[PDB]
Order: C-alpha cells, then structure tokens, then sequence
RNA sequence: UUUUGGCAUAGUUGC
C-alpha cells in the first residue's frame, strides 16, 4: 500500500548527457520523469527582445525567434532566480532576469558572422553554453544588427525554447519479456543495445507474472543545464508539484 | 488569432480552485477529484499509486478535452477507507519515493564522479 | 516614332540580356529568374500559349451534325501575311437524306 | 435591362429571392475531435464573440444579463446591443452610460453566442436532410469548428481543407424548431433508405473491430483507465 | 535526314513526314509545332558514343554544349507529326540489344523517359509507384506550396507573398529537380513524420503536429501584404494629398485611431497595425474636406515592414506599403506530401505528448493510416523509407521514377544496416502512458509542403453590417465579411425538415427585413 | 367528429414548445411547479410533460374546414 | 472515446511492410503473369490465322476484345486472391479493409500483385498515333503491355508506357468526376421544383400547392420512412 | 533561409555547426563523415544538416537599402 | 567505343544536364519574342 | 496603349469588338513558389471553341506523350484544357520554307 | 520627413509639397526611414 | 456630436 524502493544505477556521465537505470519502480514513475524531463525543468531563455536597429536581411521577429531559441548557462542561478510575472517590478529586475545587448555593425567588405559570442550579457554567470559559436544571422558591408534582450526563467511547458533537453531515450522491457509489443516477425527486430539475449533469440520468453521494471535512460542536455542538474531539478519539480498538490488537497478536505 | 496564451496550461487564473471534490452519488465510497491545470504528468503517476493500494476497489483518471486543462480523478475505496484518505495517502507515498529517489541519484551522481 | 512596344524580360532586348549573376543582383534581379514575361503597368503579365487547329492542312472528318456523310476542311492562311484565315469545306452529301 | 435583372441565376427571383445573402452566419475550416458529443460542434471564441443572440430580459435571468451588459464587447461572454420596450438600440462598445446600463423585463440584451447554443450546421452542397443538422456550441480555443469524427460522413465532409457554414437561430422559437426537428441525433436515421445515415468512422472502426477479437484481453488498470470515458457507465466493474 | 542532321541549309525544327502508304512527304517550317530531342539509332546502336560524353564532361572550359551535339548529327529534335513515322527505343540498354526479336528496325532512342514530365510533377518521388490522380493532385498543391517564390522578394512588393522560414531540399530527390532549380528555391521542410492511429485528431485526411517544434521554427512562415495608393488631380473637381487627417478640419473619418501615421500621412516601418488601423492619411477636398484613408483588412493585422513613395506614369506622388505577418503553424493549416495527402492540422501536442521511438525521437507529425489504402500512394511510404536511408547514409536518395538501380528490396537491406528494422517500422512508446504502443509505427523523414490556405485568411463572420444599397441585403466588401448565401439547395433542405419558422427567419428576418403599405381595394404600394 | 390523428406531430410539439417557451420568455404565466428553472424552453417541456401548456392547436383539413385540439387532448410522443 | 483510448494502447499503421509478399507470392504472380501473355499471344496468332471464329452478335474485333478482356480480368482477380491469400493477420492492409474502415480488396491487389488493365471510354487504349498507342510499340499490336495492360503492382513501380497509360485511365476519374460536378443540383433542383409543394394533409392524404389527390396514403400505406425495416415474409416461399 | 538553432524534433543545436559541416566538406569528407564527426548521431539532426540550404548567402548578394 | 549499359545513366543525364546548361527552361516564350 | 491594354486584360482582338474578343491570354504571374511561376511560364492553354464539341479534347491523348505533362491539370471546368509542356519539349519558332 | 534614395542611400529631409527625387543622384524611388517607436517581440 | 459604399466583367484557385 506504500511506495516502491527505487534503485537507481548510473552507467554513463559525461558532459553533454547522462544515461542511468531506474529499477524498483512501476512505468508511470518514471513516464512522469521522462515527462517532467522535457517539460517541467526551469531554465533561463532569451524572451523580450528589443530591437533599436535592424538593417539585416532577416525580418524582426526572425532574430528575435533565433535569439530565443539560444541556450543560457543556467546551471546555479536559475532556483534562486524567480519568475518574471510573480516578481513585483518593472518585470525586469536582476532578481527575476539577466539582460542581454547585442550591438554589432558591419564595415568591413567581408560577410560579417553574428554569433552567440557577440551576446553579452551583464551577469557573468549566465553566457551562451558555447562561450563553434551559434550563428544568429550573417550581415553585409553597411548593415546594422543592434538590440537588448532579457532572459526569464521558464519550462518547456510554456515554449519550447525552455526545454533543455536535446531527447530523452527512454525504454523498458529490451527483450519484450511482458509482450508489451508484439512482433509480426521479432526475428527481423535489431537487438536493443540493453538486450541480454544470445543471437539465437529474437525475444524473451513471456513472463505472464511480469511487471515493467529496469527503466534506461539517457538524457542529452541541449548545454544550459548539466544532465545531472537537469534530473535533480526535474525529481525536485515533481515532488513540489505533489506537495503544492497536497496543500491544495488538504485545504479542500478542511 | 483565437490560440490561447501558452501560459494558460499551468497557470491558475483568478477564483479558480486547484482541486475540487465532488461525491458520486451513483457508488458509495466514490469521489471525483477534478483539479485544473495538470496533465497525464500527476493524472498517470497518482493513478497508478492509487492502484498500488489494496483498498483501493476503483482508480482512473482521464483528460476530458486536450485543449482544456483539467483531469478527473475517479477513485472508489472500500467502505472503511475514504477516498479523500487515500488520495492524500497516495500523493505522501509518491513523495517519499521521489524524495529517496533524489537522494539515491545524488549518492549515484557522487559515486561515478569520485570514481 | 509610331509607339512603344512592351519588352519580353531577358528577352534579346531587354537589359538584362546575357548580363552575368552579379550585375543582375547589383540591379536587384534575381539571376534565377526565368523572365519570358512583360511588365505592364508594374504588373507581371505571362502569355498562355494558346492551342489551334493547324492551317493549311486537309483534315477529312465525318460529321453527324449536319446532312453530309464527310467532310475535308483546310483553314488555308497565308504566310507571314493577311492573318485572316480562309476556311474551305469540301463535303460529300450524305446518301440517306433522299 | 429589366428582363435580364429578374432571368437568371442571379436574377432577383433566383438570386435574392429563393437564395439570398443572410446575416449571423459565420464559415471557416473543419478539423475532427473525438471528445465532442456528436450533437456538438466547436467553435473559435472569436466567432462566438462576433455572434449574438436576442435573450429577453425575464426576472430569472436579470442579474446575469445585467452581468454580461456590465461585461461588454470588449470581453467574452458579453454582449452587443440593448433593445429596449421602445425599440431603441444601445450598443455597449461605446456606451459607458450607467443610466442606460439599466435593464428592466421586456428588454432584450444581444448576448454573445455562449456555450450550448443551438446552431444550424451545413456544408455546401447541399443535398439531403442531413446536410443540414443542428449542433450546440462548444467553446473551444482555436479557430477551427471542431466536429465530431461520425457526423463527417453525413455531411460527407473532410478536414482537407472543408469549411462549413454555421447558421445561429436569432429567435426562441426557431431555437426549439431546431432542437425538435433538426438536431443530429434525430437525424440518426435517413428516411431515404430507411437505415443509419451515420455509423463509426475510420480509425474507431478499424480499432473496435480490433478490439472486440477473440484474443483482446485487458488487465485491471487498462480496464480502470477505459471505464472513465463511458459516460454512461453505472459505476460497478464487472466480473472479469 | 542527312542535311538536317548536319545543319546544312534544312534547319533542325524542320520536320520531315513521309507517308509511305499514302506516298506523301509533307516538310513542315512553320511555327507552333511541338518537338523534343531524340538519339538517333543507326543498325540498333546509338550514334551517342563515350567521346561525345566526355566533351559534355567537360562543358565548362571547352565550348562543347548542346548545340554541338545536335550539330554533330546524335541527337534531332522530332515532332509529334513525324512520330508517327518513328520506332523509338525507351532505353538503349535492353531494348535495342540482341534477344529474341521484338523490332530489329529502331530509329530513334529516348534519352530517359522521366523527361514526359511536366515541371510540377517532375519534383514527385517515385511517381510510377502512385495512383496518377494524386500525382495530379500533387501537381497542383506544388504550385500551392510556401516557400521562398524568388530570391529578391526583399526588394519586390506584390500583393501576397508568403514566405517559408527554414525551407530545405528534399532528403529523397528526383535528378530532374536539379534543373527546376528545386535545390536553391525549395518549399516545404523535411518532416520526421510517424504514419499512425493515435488520440483521434488525425482522423479522415487531418493532421497531427508537434507543438515545441512548431516553438523552434518548424513551418514557421512570413506573409507580405502590399498596399498601393495614389494622390491624384482631377482638374479642379478635387484634389487628394497625403496627410493626417486631423479631427476638426475632416468631416468624414471612421472610429480607428490616426496617430500612427507620421505628417506626411504615411506609417513609417516598424509599427504593429490591426485590422483597422490607417497606414495612408488620404484627404479628398471639398468643394473643409473628407477623408479616403486606406485601412489593414478587417481581419489582419501585422508590422510595417517597408514603405517606398514614387511618381506614377503622371509623375503623381504615390507610395507602396509592404506589411509583414508572421504566421505560425495552427490548427486548420493545410500540409501536404508530395503525393497528394492533402490535409489539415488536427491538433498540436508537445513533445512529451508525442510518442517517442527508444532513442527518444518524436515524430514532427502524424498522420493518418486510413489516407494510405484507398489512396494507394506507395509512394509516399518509398520516400520515408528512403528518406530514412538518406538521413542514416548522409546522402541524399534517389527518386527518380523509371530507374531499376533502386527498389524497395535494395533500401530495406540498405536500412537494415543501420540497426533498423528492414521495413522502416519503430516501437514507439506512448507519450501519456509511457507504455509500449503494441503495434510497431512506420515512421521517417519526409517532405511536406505547407500550402497558403491558412485558417485566418478564410474565417470570418457576420451579425449585422455592410448590407447592399439595391438589394438591402449582406454584401462582400472590405473583407470576406457579408454573409453567406442560404441557397436554394438550403432552401430545400430545410422545406425538407419542415422547419417553415427557421426557413422563414433566415429569408426574411435575418436577411432584409421590410414593410409596406398598399391599398386594400386596389394592389399596388400605396 | 374529430378525423385527426389523436397524436401531437413533431411539427406541433416544435411550434408548440417555440411559442409557449417565448410567452414564458415574455414573463407569462407558468401553469407548471418549476424549481430554479431559468431557461424558457425546459420550462415549457415540462409544461409539456405536465399536460399544461394552455394552447389549443388548429388543424387545417385540405377543404377549409379544421378541428380544434387542446394540447391535453393529444398524446405526445 | 473509448476505443480511441484503446487505440493509444493498440496503436494502428500502414506501412511498406504491410504492401510486401513473399517471395513464393511473387513467383506465382509472375507464373501466373506470364500465362496469361502467353494464352493472349496463342488469342492473336489464333486470330491472325483466321482461325478465330466470331460470336453470334459480334463482330470479330469485338469477339477477339472480349476473349482478351476475360483473359487479363481473369488473371488480374487471381493474382489478386493469390496475393490476399499472402496476408498475414498483422498486415495493416487487411485489417483496415475486413473492418470496412477504408479500402478494397482490390486496392490490395493493385498495391500489391498487378494494377491491371487501363481502359478509356471502357475498351483498351485507343491507337492514337498510326495503328499504334506509343512510338514505342509497332505496328497491329494487340498485345497486353501495348494496348495498355500494366502488370507491375505499386509497390514494384510502372514502367514508361505502364505509367502514361495508367495516366490517361485516371484522367478519365478526373473527367467524370467533373462532369458529376457539373451535373450536381440541376436534376435535384428540377425534381424538387417539381415536388417541393408536395405535402401529406391532415386528413393523411398527400396533395400539392394546387390542392390535387397524388396519394390516397403516404407511400401506399400511411407510414413514415424513418421507422420501417426490412424482414421476411415467412409463408411466400415455402411449399404447400 | 538560414541554419536553424535548434533541431526541430529534438532540440539539439544545430546552428553551430553550419559552418563547420561546411569546413569538413571542404575537406574531401563524405557527408555522412562529416555528420558523424560533426556528433549528430539521430537521423533528425543529420536530417537538418544535410537538407539545408543556405539562402542567406545569396541574399547578402543584394546591397542593403541602408 | 560505346556507352556501356552500367554508364548510361550517368551519361543521359549528362546530355539532360547540358540541354539544361544550353536552352533553360523558358525557351518558347523568348525565342517566339525575338523572332 | 493597343498592345499595353491587350496584355493589361487579356482580351485579344480589336479593343472595341471585345464582346467576340478571345480572353485570358494575358493572365498575371503567380508568383507564390518558383515552381509555380515556372509552371504557368510553360503552360498551354486549348480554348472550346467549335472543334472542343466535336472531338473530346479533356481526355489525355497519345500523341501528348513527350509533349506535354502527363498528370499535371487544374482540376474543376478546366481538367485536360490547361496543360503544361514536358520538360525537354521545345516548340518551333518557324522559319521560311525558300 | 527623412526619406532614402533606393539607388545612393541618401538621407533627404523632403517636405510634404515638393516632388520626391534624389537631390544627389536624380533617383525617383524613396523608402521612409525605420520608426524611432518602441518595438518589442516576445522571443517566442 | 456614431459612420461604412463603386456596379458589371474576365482570369486563377479551394471543397
Ligand atoms: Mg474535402
Ligand atoms: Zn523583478
Ligand atoms: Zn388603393
Ligand atoms: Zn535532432
Ligand atoms: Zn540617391
């Protein structure tokens, strides 16, 4: 009547994603996880974008649609950091935002690269994860791209820009023991790479007793979060969503 | 033109309650736990630890329309267990299994990075 | 002088006649662009090739719509001159008709 | 000339007599939903806020017109005009007047079509009975009518690039003719060939044929799952 | 045959007839007749021989061009009236070589048959796997399609032009696009597209797309609206200037806001307008003045993009206003393949809501299965399969129609070494659930096309407005606005329901309500 | 001497419930126990239900004559 | 919704491994293929030698036309049921077209075995060019492929001439359906204008605007299309 | 028009890479070794590289209106 | 000597590609103009 | 203006005759894809005419091999009137016969 | 009332009763300068 | 301080 002991085992770490097994656990914990994963982890993204002067070749909200779609070094900063609209400003404090100023002119002949180097902000902690550099637009001998942005602190629910995971592989059951599918012809299925069956094997033999269990991962950060930060933050998120859900709940009943 | 604002998924607007409970009158022992702005993310997990409970006679829970953001909880319990009692038992146990479940990742995490 | 005649872009006489793709982008021309259309009024106007019986050709064909069995047309038109094209019919009387 | 005005396809008697331009009627783009009943149709707020309907001012419903007065065009539900016992119109985009705010039995208030409006609902051409069906309004927030997946083949319609048209009855008793008469529920069956003019459709057909093989077996939290979108379901699980 | 081949005083368009049976040689010179190069076939081998190829090897830097080639007597151009008196080769390789005897007498040799294309229907992959009214239909939607029309749209100003954000060339091509010059205007994008049943938004030639890849740009397009004006003068019966019309000097205006322009009566670029917003300040004198301003249409709305003023042919100030829209992906958008399966945004989920393969791959969209079978465009699950080959490979496929060096054998095997099922079917996971969907989804990349017919430039509505002056009825004009006409068909339908009160509404109350007065011993209007 | 169906049409239960759901729109009497009511058509089916709608229909036989039948009369559907 | 809940877990598609066959299929379709051109040859040779004999009431090109045509159809429907029998229960096709969603039987077929004959103005493709369809071919040849019988499926792709043969059939579809179109509401609209007036009285009887018995009852019986249903008579047809 | 940010299925970035696939290819490299050194591993992030055409550079072609 | 069967398709779409490279695709309308 | 007119309308003849004039010669550009500006470059219009209700033009004839387009036509009242030109179909310019 | 000459990029303070030319080059097209308004986009 | 509008064509395109 109680919860499961998960066991979690981590077989990969590097610096662009992390891959670990989850046993001990029904399937809609970790669906959940793999959920809050790519929706639900806040981090910091380009949002309000100025423009003061635009002689480039992409229209406005081109740039500023790029501009958005940067990832931000958002590692430590973004749980101390507050929403924008909960904040009580001008909507732009240093307490809810980091300011960004791009201001680049092209007078030299040669085709002129706007790069996320050229995005300079005016908190330290938070850069571009690549200060090759994102090329936001290329300019020609007397053009102009010159702007200020902000950067809130949003989740992939809200847009896109703010998930900051590059896919998530999740999987079950690699040797399709519960039948959970089931193969017209499993001879023709290429092994999983966590399969543990010989090559003479093309599944499992059923378990009619059997329960989704040893869930793998691997979770690539797009770089504005560290993989291990990213599921840190997402079990944090989920668990606060349950306790606010609780003291919603526990207010109703009372 | 008529699409909605993106933050009107997870944002509750003015005078709206997070979770409401109504009796169904067709079962005793039967609630209906509507809560607004959620999704499958606490609608698949809560059902499937309510489930997990043998007092439990009935869990399910379904989206009524995708564009709306609601999900209604229907949960049926023995006739000595409230249905309220074993939703709020069911959010406890899923808490202290994420909360074990980030302590065990942050032990992980410090183990392949010392080895 | 007797008027002005519109000009076939990239046709023998436009400018951008066998101009090169960079004198075409310095005029704001896209060098991919066909041309074989004529401005008019700023308006691209494009001709539709329009399909017509040949001229000067026997064509023998049975008509029913009429009181003879066949019938040779030949839209006889002269060459280079006189557009207006002089049609003949040649036709057999159909024998149930007595 | 005279005889050519009145001839014709577009004469008067052909074109603006039998067949004529009509007000509060909107179109534009289907697209299906399988979670609107079939006797429902979506529609964008944005029409909805366009639309309106004559409601008359009862001592039922006189704090909640009063509300929608309060509210206006600028917000939705709302409402347009006041027609007064006199006949005189306000209209409430440009009237901040309190005093003509006021509403008293016999007015009417042009509230902004809401949720369970009955709507006639047509696609051209227009070839029998049910090409022509009434359907209630559903809120929903795009700009699409969303129509339920079995009522497609009646109006022998698909949401590759269809519009349809959407018919708002302005009067209370052409309201109920809709809902006696011409509702797609009533029009289940066509007298035409004396059988259903509607059946299940494409992806539920091929699905429930599926389903109800010999070899389908469900375990309890699948069960739990599928009971919740049977509306009429009584509420006991049945015995495996 | 000699002297056309060579140039010589008959010149290649010159067509030459020979009736044998009726012993008639009718040489046509006019204008107007249609031809098409052929290889000529002498004693069933091919004039084209390997030296001639390695010139057209080298066409750059050796002056060795088409033109040669006709001139060196390989190919001539014949017309439809001497087809008739030719024996023509589909393929050099088998149909002229020695078996047992079909036609030991070839003339001519075609030079590869994809060619009886037209331009539209030459960018469809694999076009002889299809039913030909979709490759119909497909030659229509390709001339629907967004994308970028030309490549100084910059400068130009027409009065629609839409506009594809991030367009790419087809991962699965025809050889014939690189002459179209597909590859350097190409409209439509790539999509990771999974054909299968899913929550029920796909159903009956509708769509399913993927909301946080519409957020990073996906389909993401412009839409220019230009609006011309000129000031002109009529003798002295008026006289139009551009300038703001101010409220007291003007007594003709409407309710929208005149402060957006600047004091020359235009809008400068950069400034958001609505559907009703003024962008050229016109005033008409009288004989104190009126306005004629030009307002955004009714439904519209947008940024100023670009403003250029001028003089006409009469030497009249006159200006152009280019408005920018940007116009997102939405439900009732039309996306179409290049094989004819046309059909409309049902819904958009985001990623966690899409199904996922075990590499974490969603699809871009979904579509239905039941567009396939009625359909029969194999074609199109070819170009996925194939597609999925390309992006694995890194090369972009082969879809040119008429060729035996690819067959769906060949890209099943090609595909199953890359760890994929031979087929091009994936388990994919339930994105709510998580679970294992049972069935194993086809899915890989393919081109769609976005086609112009969005959803708000064809929604509109009515509840009371510009009625005629004659027929005091609803008209269109200024928008798509003026209701919509209850036919005769509709008339019918609802005499059929009997719905005597609602029919009557409709004609006559909602409509053009009036009343007169006439005489009750005579009939006439009184 | 009534030759008529003894059964309400669907076209006299549709004209009916139109005009008596558009008198109680117009604040008239109520003939039936209503509870927190508001919508004028419900109120009028179960006027409907009651037998209560103080209505009499005309019937039009095809030779100028008619019958008169009070909506109690008829058995409705 | 609840078999479109199902579906989530089932899940459905249509894919290139549901248009395959065996390759024991294939070798029979091709057995089967090449038969039927060699009985077509014997057919003409048959023909040519004057040895072929005309049916009573048809010519001789008619009769040599319908023995072709019985050939090729009667080779077509077989390659197809050979290739319906190469049906696994999984094939998508199959369960999409035994549960009446979409599709035929002879839409597997065609994906799948041979397309079939392409017939204009209901005959095979007409001699446009000097007694031949295509440059291609030569002269009097009646033969399958050069009058228009493509024998590739979908899946293995049409060659040349199977193509723009397979084109000219479908312009045909284009047409009719044009000219269907064209045709949409004129005979409608003259029946209805004929009929509109019509109307079931109150004394049961059905009259005009003018007033005029056209039926005693209502169909002959007085009763409604909506409710009546078919059943079986069950003393017409069994003996004394 | 330009190289996009993000992969569109994914989200992986890809707008640093432009170039780069560019300078490989200029090297004599396949373009599947380029991918593959580039570290696009999912067929949805190879697709955006390997179907992207560089409009960009050809409308740098016009002088600016300034 | 001759184009082997295993070459033909690269050499027909090498004429193809230099019929492209001499004519385009506009031929008709500016060759009917300049005549 | 004789000609400027003829190609800013499409009505082709003599101005003031336009009542029996043949229209939609001259159509605007479309300029909405490059594909769709080269296909209406290279398209052929066939009019009804007398000759259209004699013979069936709609249908796709043989001879239209190589021509034109096989499967390519707008669909509605006009399937098999408006054609496209094959790809390597080039139409002679005429020449004289001396 | 700064206009651009489509041809030299020349700056030109036109008045709005004189014909509009390049006053350096004769030119005969003019583009209005971008707005000094406040313009904002969600990054959206 | 409460307006508003060209008519008839021709072409193209969607179902
Ligand atoms: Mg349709
Ligand atoms: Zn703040
Ligand atoms: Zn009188
Ligand atoms: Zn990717
Ligand atoms: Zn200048």
């Amino acid at each position: 009547p109680y919860a499961n002991q998960p066991t979690v085992r981590i077989t990969e770490l590097t610096d662009e994603n992390v891959k670990f097994i989850i046993e001990n656990t029904d399937l809609a914990v970790a669906n959940s996880i793999r959920r809050v994963f790519i929706a639900e982890v806040p981090i910091i993204a380009i949002d309000w974008v100025q423009i003061d002067a635009n002689s480039s070749v992409l229209h406005d909200e081109f740039i500023a649609h790029r501009l958005g779609l940067i990832p931000l070094t958002s590692d430590d900063i973004v749980d101390k950091l507050q929403y924008s609209r909960d904040c009580t400003c001008e909507e732009f404090c240093p307490e809810c935002s980091v300011e960004f100023t791009l201001d680049v002119r092209c007078n030299e002949d040669q085709t002129r690269h706007v790069t996320s180097r050229d995005l300079i902000s005016n908190s330290p902690r938070v850069i571009p994860v690549t200060s090759d550099d994102i090329l936001i637009v290329k300019l020609r001998k007397g053009q102009e791209l010159r702007l200020r942005a902000y950067a809130k602190k949003g989740f992939g629910k809200e847009h896109a820009k703010w998930n900051p995971t590059a896919g998530v592989a999740f999987e079950y059951d690699p040797d399709n023991a519960l039948r959970h599918t089931v193969y017209p012809k499993p001879e023709e299925w290429p092994k999983s790479e966590y399969s543990e069956l010989d090559e003479d094997e093309s599944q499992a033999p059923y378990d009619p007793n059997g329960k989704p269990e040893r869930f793998y991962y691997n979770v690539e950060s797009c770089g504005s979060l560290r993989p291990e930060t990213i599921v840190l933050s997402a079990l944090s998120g989920l668990k606060k969503k349950l306790s606010d859900l609780q003291t919603q709940l526990s207010h109703e009943i009372q | 033109m008529n699409a909605p604002p993106a933050f009107e998924s997870f944002l509750l607007f003015e005078g709206e309650k997070k979770i409401t409970i109504n009796k169904d009158t067709k079962v005793p022992n039967a609630c209906l736990f509507t809560i607004n702005k959620e999704d499958h993310t606490l609608g698949n997990i809560i059902k499937s630890q309510l489930l997990k409970d043998p007092q439990v006679l009935f869990a399910g829970y379904k989206v009524p329309h995708p564009l709306e953001h609601k999900i209604i909880i229907r949960v049926q319990t023995t006739p000595d267990y409230s249905p309220q009692e074993a939703f709020t038992n069911a959010i406890t146990d899923l808490i202290s299994e994420l909360s074990l479940l980030e302590e065990r990742f942050r032990v992980a995490i410090k183990d392949k990075q010392e080895g | 002088f007797i008027g002005k005649i519109p000009i076939m872009l990239r046709s023998t006489y436009c400018l951008l006649n066998g101009l090169t793709d960079r004198d075409l982008c310095e005029l704001n021309e896209c060098p991919l662009d066909p041309g074989g259309y004529f401005i008019i009024n700023g308006s691209e106007k494009v001709l539709i090739a329009q399909e017509k019986m040949a001229t000067n050709t026997v064509y023998v064909f049975a008509k029913k719509d009429s009181k003879y069995a066949y019938t040779g047309e030949c839209r006889s038109c002269l060459e280079n001159s006189s557009r207006p094209t002089s049609t003949i019919w040649v036709s057999m009387l159909a024998r149930g008709g007595q | 000339s005279l005889k050519q005005r009145l001839k014709g396809k577009e004469g008067r008697v052909r074109g603006n007599l039998m067949g004529k331009r009509v007000d509060f009627s909107a179109r534009t783009v289907i697209t299906p939903d399988p979670n609107l009943s079939i006797d429902q149709v979506g529609v964008p707020r944005s029409i909805a806020a366009n639309m309106t309907f004559a409601e008359i001012v009862t001592p039922f419903n006189i704090d909640r017109l009063q509300e929608l007065v309060r509210r206006g065009n600028s917000q939705y539900p709302g409402a347009k005009y006041i027609i007064r016992d006199n006949g005189d119109r306000i209209d409430l985009r440009f009237h901040p007047k309190p005093s003509d705010l006021h509403l008293q039995t016999g007015y009417k208030v042009e509230r902004h079509m809401c949720d369970g409006d009955i709507v006639i609902f047509n696609r051209q051409p227009t070839l029998h009975k049910m090409s022509m069906m009434g359907h209630r309004v559903r809120i929903l927030p795009w700009s699409t009518f969303r129509l339920n997946l079995s009522v497609t083949t009646p109006y022998n319609a698909d949401f590759d690039g269809d519009e349809m048209n959407l018919h708002l009855p302005q009067s209370l008793e052409t309201r109920a003719e809709i809902q006696e008469l011409a509702m797609v529920p009533r029009m289940i069956v066509t007298p035409q060939s004396n059988r259903p003019v509607m059946g299940i459709v494409q992806d539920t057909l091929t699905a429930v044929r599926k389903f109800t093989k010999r070899d389908v077996f469900l375990e309890r939290g699948e069960v739990m799952n599928l009971l919740m979108f049977l509306s009429t379901w009584d509420g006991k699980v049945p015995q495996p | 045959r000699k002297l056309r081949r060579q140039m010589d005083i008959i010149v290649s368009e010159v067509s030459m007839i020979r009736d044998i049976r009726e012993r008639e040689i009718r040489i046509y010179t006019d204008a107007g007749r249609i031809c098409r190069p052929l290889l000529i076939v002498e004693k069933q081998k091919l004039l084209l021989k390997k030296r001639h190829i390695d010139q057209l090897k080298e066409r750059e830097y050796n002056n060795y061009s088409w033109q040669d080639l006709v001139a060196s007597g390989v190919v001539e151009y014949i017309d439809t009236l001497e087809e008739e008196t030719v024996m023509l080769a589909m393929t050099p390789d088998d149909l002229q070589e020695k078996e047992v005897a079909y036609c030991s007498t070839y003339t001519h040799c075609e030079i590869h048959p994809s060619m009886i294309l037209g331009v539209c229907a030459s960018i469809i992959p694999f076009p002889d796997h299809n039913q030909s009214p979709r490759n119909t239909y497909q030659s229509a939607m390709g001339k629907q399609a967004m994308g970028v029309y030309i490549t100084n749209f910059h400068v130009r100003m027409d009065t629609l032009a839409h506009v594809l954000y991030y367009p790419q060339k087809p991962l699965v091509t025809t050889r014939s696009m690189e002459y179209l010059r597909f590859r350097e205007l190409p409209a439509g994008i790539n999509s990771i597209v999974a054909i299968a049943s899913y929550t029920g938004y796909n159903q009956e030639d509708s769509v399913i797309m993927n909301r946080s890849a519409v957020d990073r740009g996906f389909f993401r397009s412009v839409f220019y609206r230009s609006y011309k004006e000129q000031e002109s003068k009529k003798g002295f019966d008026q006289e139009e200037v551009f300038e703001k019309p101010t409220r007291e000097t003007c007594q003709g205006m409407r309710h929208a806001i005149y402060d957006k322009l600047d004091d020359d009566g235009l809008i400068a670029p950069g400034v958001r307008v609505s559907g009703d917003d003024v962008i050229i300040g016109k005033t008409v004198t009288l004989p104190t003045k009126r306005d004629c301003s030009t307002f955004l249409r009714t439904s519209e709305t947008g940024i100023v993009d670009q403003v250029m003023v001028t003089l006409n042919q009469e030497g009249y100030k006159f200006c152009k206003i280019r408005v920018r829209s940007v116009r997102i992906p939405q439900i009732g958008d039309k996306f179409a393949s290049r094989h004819g399966q046309k059909g409309t945004c049902g819904i958009q989920y985001r990623q966690e809501d899409m199904p996922f393969t075990c590499e974490g791959i969603t699809p871009d969209i979904i579509i239905n299965p039941h567009a396939i079978p009625s359909r029969m465009t194999i074609g199109h699950l070819i170009e996925c399969l194939q597609g999925k080959v390309s992006a694995n490979k890194g090369e972009i496929g082969d879809a040119t129609p008429f060729n035996d060096a690819v067959n769906v054998q060949k890209i099943s095997n090609l595909l199953s070494d890359y760890g994929y099922h031979l087929r091009g079917n994936e388990v994919l996971y339930n994105g709510f659930t998580g679970r294992k969907i049972t069935s194993q989804i086809f899915i890989g990349p393919t081109y769609y096309q976005r086609l112009k017919h969005m959803v708000d430039d064809k929604i509109h509505s009515r509840a009371r407005g510009p009625i005629q002056i004659l027929n005091r009825q609803p008209m269109e004009g200024r928008s798509r606005d003026g209701g919509l006409r209850f036919g005769e068909m509709e008339r019918d339908c609802q005499i059929a329901h009997g719905a005597a009160q609602f029919l009557r509404e409709r004609l006559f109350e909602a409509s053009d309500p009036y009343q007169v007065h006439v005489c009750n011993l005579c009939g006439i209007m009184a | 001497k009534r030759i008529t169906t003894p059964y309400m049409t669907k076209y006299e239960r549709a004209r009916v419930l139109g005009t008596r759901a558009l008198q109680i729109a117009m604040c008239a009497p109520v003939m039936v126990e209503l509870e927190g009511e508001t919508d004028p058509l419900l109120i009028a089916m179960k006027e409907l239900k009651a037998r209560k709608i103080p209505i009499i229909i005309r019937r039009y036989l095809p030779d100028g004559s008619y019958e008169d039948w009070g909506v109690d009369e008829l058995i409705i559907s | 919704t609840v078999i479109n809940n199902w579906l989530l877990i089932e899940g459905h598609t249509i894919g290139i491994g549901d248009s395959i066959a065996d390759s024991k299929t294939y070798q029979d379709i091709q057995n089967t293929i090449k038969k039927a051109k060699q009985d077509v040859i014997e057919v003409i040779e048959k023909a040519h030698n004057n040895e072929l004999e005309p049916t009573p009431g048809n010519t001789l090109r008619q009769t040599f036309e319908n023995q072709v045509n019985r050939i090729l159809n009667d080779a077509r429907d077989k390659t197809g049921s050979s290739a319906q029998k190469s049906l696994s229960e999984y094939n998508n096709f199959k369960s999409m077209v035994v549960s009446g969603a979409k599709g035929s039987k002879i839409n597997i077929s065609q994906v799948i075995a041979v397309v079939g004959q392409q017939n204009v103005e209901g005959k095979r493709i007409p001699f446009g060019f000097k007694h031949r369809t295509l440059p291609h071919f030569i002269k009097d040849d009646y033969g399958p492929e050069s009058r228009g019988f493509v024998e590739n499926s979908y899946l293995a792709g049409l060659t040349p001439t199977e193509f723009f043969f397979h084109a000219m059939g479908g312009r045909e579809g284009l047409i009719d359906t044009a000219v269907k179109t064209a045709e949409t509401g004129y005979i409608q609209r003259r029946l209805i204008k004929s009929m509109e007036s019509v109307m079931v009285k109150y004394d049961a009887t059905v009259r005009n605007s003018i007033n005029q018995v056209v039926q005693l009852r209502y169909g002959e019986d007085g009763l409604a299309g909506e409710s009546v249903e078919f059943q079986n008579l069950a003393t017409l047809k069994p003996s004394n | 028009m330009i190289i996009p940010v993000r992969c569109f299925t994914c989200g992986k970035i890809v707008g640093n890479k432009w170039e780069a696939y560019l300078g490989l290819l200029q090297a004599e490299y396949t373009e599947g070794d380029a991918l593959d050194a580039l570290g696009l591993k999912r067929y949805c992030c190879r697709r955006m590289l390997l179907a992207h055409v560089d409009l960009i550079e050809k409308l740098l072609n016009y002088a600016p209106l300034e | 000597d001759e184009i082997t069967p295993d070459l033909w398709q690269e050499a027909c779409w090498i004429v193809i590609s230099s019929y492209f490279d001499e004519k385009g695709l506009v031929r008709q309308q500016l060759d009917s103009f300049d005549e | 203006d004789g000609l400027k007119y003829s190609l800013a309308t499409g009505n082709w003849g003599d101005q003031k005759k336009a009542h029996q004039a043949r229209a939609g010669v001259s159509q605007v550009l479309n300029r909405l894809t490059f594909a769709s500006t080269l296909s209406h470059l290279r398209r052929l219009n066939s009019p009804i005419g007398r000759d259209g209700k004699l013979a069936k033009p709609r249908q796709l004839h043989n001879t239209l091999w190589g021509m034109v387009c096989p499967a390519e036509t707008p669909e509605g009242h006009a399937v098999g009137l408006v054609k496209n030109l094959a790809l390597m179909a080039y139409i002679s310019v005429g020449s004289q016969p001396s | 009332m700064i206009y651009i000459c489509g041809e030299c990029h020349t700056e030109n303070e036109i008045k709005s009763r004189d014909p509009i030319r390049c006053r350096e080059c004769g030119y005969r097209i003019m583009y209005k300068k971008r707005t000094k308004r406040l313009v904002v986009f969600d990054a959206r």
